């Protein structure tokens, strides 16, 4: 993220200043597997019989 | 407190890659002098027979 506006107003020709900083921030999530099965009939897979064939 | 006030270090900052190398040690030993030393041959059956006088 960032700061907020403010007034700079600097004067010239004046010696600088370290002025802090900013960070990050972590974020993290875990794995999740999802599954199916199926098993059909060597006879089912050969016919034509109505629809499924 | 023997850095600057307002220095951005690696005490602060977050997201540093890990260093891990891409090589394993391993120096365990495999020899088989008996096996290497002694002969060789091919079984035909599940008994191995032979003879002495």
């Amino acid at each position: 993220e960032l700061r907020q506006p403010g007034k700079n107003t600097r004067v010239e020709g004046e010696d600088a200043t370290i002025k802090a900083g900013s960070f990050t921030t972590m974020l993290n999530n875990f794995c999740q597997i999802s599954d199916e099965t199926l098993q059909v009939t060597g006879t089912a897979d050969k016919v034509k019989k109505a629809g499924r064939k | 407190m023997a850095t600057p006030t307002n220095a951005v270090s690696t005490v602060e900052i977050n997201g540093k890659r890990e260093d891990l190398i891409d090589i394993i040690y391993n120096i365990a030993p495999y020899d088989t002098p008996f096996m290497t030393a002694i002969g060789k041959g091919v079984a035909t059956a599940i008994t191995h027979e032979w003879q002495t006088d």
